[PDB]
């Protein structure tokens, strides 16, 4: 170890996921014949959140304007 | 530029909506202000990439190749170049030759 | 703005303007905009 | 590969630039050290 | 219908996922919505304005 | 043109293969001449109209809106016409204004 | 019509496949017709029969 110290020496899955693919396709044409949005409830989600941060945005701002302990 | 083939585009109407790609979320957002009700853009949480969902009714533009006649021209002699007359590659690049 | 102000200021000192008589500055761009080519020929209309 | 030299700086100096532009007699001389052709504070506004 | 459920219950894929999070949210909407109705009514409209 | 809203194109690669539209000969033989192996075309035999699939790996431009920053110019008064001047509209709609 | 394209894409089936080289042979049709009526010209029926 002294010595070595001076010199420098040293001492299958695409196949399922392939499954899966048809499925989402063979569900997606079926929801096009239903004339059924999957992704709708989000976007009313999506959109709620924008009004929450508004809101919250106009509730930090008076609780700066006024102080903690006033509000409360 | 090939003469035989000139790259032009024609707007058409999506008649079905098509398979999300990814893209930035800047990206994204430009083809929201474009085409509003016509597209989704949705957060890929995972990455922060986001996927468009371009939909029915949107407009396109798909390339396609004019055959065009006028395939002759007087031109500066193939290998020319202002290298070799001292002009150095800041100034060209810069520069409409 | 400051480069125009420079060059007429040394045009002035170089033909011995009296000290006290400066020329006076209109900036028609202020009301007009940069009428990018006719700059000048309207700068002409004013000046008649 | 040299019949294009893009030249480095004006005849002028930046500071004899104004000197210079309002001196019509002001022409250029060899300059002793660089061997390049400048414009030199002795031939501007000249008595010779 | 009934050929979309088994396919989306196949995929392990939850189609009301959506407007469970949607509903969740509206009722913090009412909820913060009831915050600032009140301190408008404790101040007045002029004040917060 | 409005700034807040400029027309621009991102160049796409289609991940998977298009729904058929119509378009006439001429128009279905420039698509063909541009993209070659990835699209396709049929007479479709009673109209004489052509069929485009557009195949997986075909580029396409998709328009996107960027949000620009200069919003004010002098401009020449709204109402302001050659017409009142006296020009003749044989000579408005051949030149530039 | 959808529910076949969609199986037809799982299959790596190309359906057009035929009609695509059916219609690359009757382009050939057409070319060695055109030599064939050249030379029929040239030639005039009587000889060629």
């Amino acid at each position: 170890q002294k010595y070595a110290s001076i010199v420098g020496v040293d001492l299958l899955e695409e196949i399922t996921k392939d499954h899966k693919v048809l499925a989402r396709q063979q569900l997606q044409v079926l929801a096009r014949y239903l004339k059924m949005d999957l992704d709708n409830g989000e976007r009313k989600f999506l959109k709620e959140k924008d009004t929450v941060a508004e809101l919250q945005a106009q509730l930090d701002y008076l609780n700066a304007e006024l102080g903690e302990f006033f509000v409360n | 530029y090939n003469p035989e083939k000139k790259e032009m585009i024609q707007e058409v109407i999506v008649e079905e909506d098509l398979e999300p790609f990814e893209a930035s979320k800047e990206t994204a957002e430009q083809f929201k202000h474009q085409h509003g009700d016509k597209v989704d853009i949705f957060e890929i949480p995972e990455t922060g990439e986001y996927s468009v969902k371009l939909l029915k009714g949107a407009t396109l533009y798909i390339p396609k190749a004019l055959r065009f006649d006028r395939l002759v021209a007087g031109q500066i002699p193939t290998g020319w170049n202002a290298k070799t007359y001292g002009i150095s590659d800041d100034i060209i690049s810069q520069v409409d030759p | 703005d400051k480069n125009e102000s420079a060059t007429i200021n040394e045009m002035m000192k170089h033909l011995g303007r009296s000290e006290g008589n400066p020329v006076i500055g209109v900036f028609q761009k202020f009301l007009t905009g940069h009428p990018k080519g006719a700059a000048g020929a309207w700068m002409m209309n004013g000046a008649l | 590969n040299k019949l294009f030299v893009s030249k480095e700086h004006a005849p002028y100096t930046d500071e004899l630039e104004e000197d210079v532009y309002l001196d019509p007699l002001a022409r250029v001389s060899k300059d002793k050290k660089s061997g390049s052709l400048t414009f030199n504070s002795k031939n501007i506004q000249s008595k010779d």
